[PDB]
């Protein structure tokens, strides 16, 4: 999507591997706020947003 | 109300007791106030903060 047109995903009721994401050497950017990119598989949300 | 006198120290005292436990529920401008929820999302280098 154009950005300001931003397209929201909804993520629920899922197992979330966020190594396959953080440990990609695709991606230039990769900045975690209020959470460690090393410990997210190691957390449970309500829910996730992309 | 007769012993009032000797209750109101147990109140008082109980009641001390009781807002010290709830002041353990106040964030004080942290993201959380339960210790664990911080170690377990944050590194040292915030988690300290």
């Amino acid at each position: 999507a154009s950005v300001y047109a931003w397209n929201r995903k909804r993520i629920s009721n899922c197992v979330a591997d966020y190594s396959v994401l953080y440990n990609s050497a695709s991606f230039s950017t990769f900045k975690c706020y209020g959470v460690s990119p090393t410990k997210l598989n190691d957390l449970c949300f309500t829910n996730v947003y992309a | 109300s007769a012993l009032g006198k000797l209750q109101d120290v147990v109140n008082q005292n109980a009641q001390a007791l009781n807002t010290l436990v709830k002041q353990l529920s106040s964030n004080f401008g942290a993201i959380s106030s339960v210790l664990n929820d911080i170690l377990s999302r944050l590194d040292p280098p915030e988690a300290e903060v």
